[PDB]
């Protein structure tokens, strides 16, 4: 599923040598993207606005890299951010609207020094690439994997990155945590400290409630499971450009379904989807996935949007 | 026939769609 | 009405008076009618007629102030009095956008703004203009391309003035100095919106883009001043839904000579949306049409 | 005639006008 088969097939695949640490660079910012991107996390995008299509077409011919800011209030309030490098690109046009479909991957964190908008309209950010500290972390990484098996790796193989820095970011990308805490881990430059905060977090997180009411538990960490190699959480883009960060769990509560299942543009092929909403406030929480054949290993599952859930 | 652009939820009547769209924005 | 071309240079810094009551997002080229009754307001227009005839209409993003605005040049002026009260009626035209550097109030209460005339970046893509025009004609079908400008800058602003879009979208444009970036954004708008709804409940679709029609040269949208100075930007459509009418038609101060007006309101929240216009003679072809107030609608 | 200055809506009862104006104000 992490391959994003839904966005396209005949997509061009590109990757590039990273900027050095403590370097000061000038990078164009996608203003629409409103996520705390984590290095290593893939970002699927369907761009329709002519301005964005103009920039990304420009980006494919230079460094294939743009900046995804980290807003704490958004009213642009970003002091940090992450770079994303286009690895898959496809030009498309339907309904008289020209579409650019990209798959990018987070590569490096940076501190924002200056944001200015040019005469062409594209917004540029001068960034300082933050350093990636590492060390010996075998103990921490073992402590993490264990607690991971006691959640979803019960049936999930330990196919996880060996590098402490890479491990720190996989855990960071697949942890049911609010943004304000995700940004904390990205603000740590030392892998070892990141891994530690992750451990102290994994031991203190239990339930996920709805954010608009804060009075209804939807699921528990014990339900988390991975149907991809992305771990329990991943980003998918819908046919109108909306990116959703999807946490997959086996069972959930306090949800009312909306109508009949659909099979269109499903992010998990072979499964159908039905919108799920909170029984108390009626805010969208996600979708329930139902197998379309009996041979399916998991038969029914839930894909929730991190945007609608808050820890405990 | 009335489908939400964020989530895909389809409705028989637009009045249901509109007040569903208003939920994606807090209201 | 005395008919009457001040063009400040780019990046020039001016001190222009601000009509406070006005709470609009004026687009260069769009006409703005006004009826003034406050002694100070008449004083201001009388002073403005004697100098360069332009004032500033601030583009408030609320939280009040405002960071931008557009200059307006009075081109029609008539003074009269009723109840010994002296009223000034003017028609002004939007001419140039500006960044607000400092807003200060005079003893009279008239506000003065020190502003910077913003530049008008242009470019090419006649292909963008041809596409927009085509989409526009399908929307109205009464549009006369030969009634549309050729200058990229002018065309962008005509489109910006006659598109049924909320202020927040009207403010996003205008803030773009590049005609091309303006036109592109207009396309993204035209391609991402087909229906209009009541802002106070957003639970009622009132009309669709295919219903928009132009009854005059200013195009499908236009500003009108009611007998009390309330300015309304009216989108004329042939058909509308989810509206209740208030009472019997009236002919007093009909902005469209020949048509009677009955207030229309949302069926769900009862908020004013506009007026239904019905012919008073069998000769008129439209017979029935709707004038929706831009302030009361929002795009899907 | 209990007419509204903003839109011209006329009413038989003052209280009907009053609650109509409050739909314009605080709009
Ligand atoms: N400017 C501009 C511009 C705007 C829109 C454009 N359109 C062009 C034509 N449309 C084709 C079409 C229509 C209808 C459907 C039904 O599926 C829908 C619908 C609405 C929201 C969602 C989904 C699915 N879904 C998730 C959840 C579940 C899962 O597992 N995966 C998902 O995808 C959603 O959130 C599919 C494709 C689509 C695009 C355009 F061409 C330009
Ligand atoms: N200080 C001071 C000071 C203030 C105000 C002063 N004036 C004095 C003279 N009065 C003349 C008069 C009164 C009553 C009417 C009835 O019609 C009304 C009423 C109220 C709002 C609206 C309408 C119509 N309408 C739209 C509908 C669509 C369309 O086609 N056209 C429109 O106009 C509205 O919005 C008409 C004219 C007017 C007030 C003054 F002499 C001093
Ligand atoms: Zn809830
Ligand atoms: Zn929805
Ligand atoms: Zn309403
Ligand atoms: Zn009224």
């Amino acid at each position: 599923p992490t391959s994003h088969t839904y966005l396209g097939a005949d997509m061009e695949e590109f990757g590039r040598t990273l900027h050095d640490d403590d370097s000061i660079q000038v990078i164009p910012v996608l203003p629409q993207v409103m996520m705390i991107l984590v290095p290593g996390q893939t970002l699927p995008l369907q761009l329709f606005h002519p301005q964005e299509v103009s920039m990304v077409r420009n980006l494919i011919q230079n460094d294939r890299t743009f900046a995804v800011l980290a807003y704490s209030n958004v009213e642009r309030e970003a002091e940090f951010g992450t770079t994303a490098e286009i690895y898959a690109y496809r030009e498309e046009q339907d309904f008289g609207i020209e579409i650019v479909k990209v798959k990018a991957i987070g590569r490096q964190r940076f501190k924002v020094l200056e944001l200015r908008t040019q005469s062409d309209g594209i917004q540029q950010a001068k960034v300082q690439i933050l350093p990636e500290g590492s060390g010996d972390a075998e103990t921490l990484m073992d402590r993490i994997k264990k607690q991971l098996r006691e959640w979803d790796e019960n049936l999930k193989d330990d196919s996880l990155p060996s590098n402490p820095i890479d491990f720190s970011y996989w855990v960071a990308a697949n942890l049911p945590i609010d943004d304000s805490l995700r940004i904390q881990l990205l603000k740590i430059d030392s892998a070892i400290q990141r891994l530690r905060c992750e451990l102290d977090i994994m031991n203190k997180c239990t339930s996920l409630c709805c954010k608009q009411c804060q009075e209804t538990e939807i699921t528990t960490k014990n339900e988390i499971f991975s149907l991809s190699r992305e771990g329990p959480m991943a980003a998918y883009v819908n046919p109108h450009g909306y990116v959703h960060e999807i946490l997959t769990v086996y069972k959930a509560c306090n949800l009312n379904l909306i109508g009949r299942p659909s099979t269109e543009h499903s992010w998990f092929p072979g499964y159908a989807w039905t919108v799920a909403q909170c029984k108390i406030c009626a805010s969208h929480i996600g979708w329930k996935f139902t197998a379309t054949k009996k041979d399916m290993s998991p038969q029914k599952f839930w894909g929730l949007t991190r945007s609608a859930l808050i820890p405990t | 026939p009335f489908q939400c652009n964020q989530c895909g939820a389809s409705f028989t009547q637009k009045g249901n769609l509109l007040r569903h769209i208003k939920l994606h924005s807090g209201e």
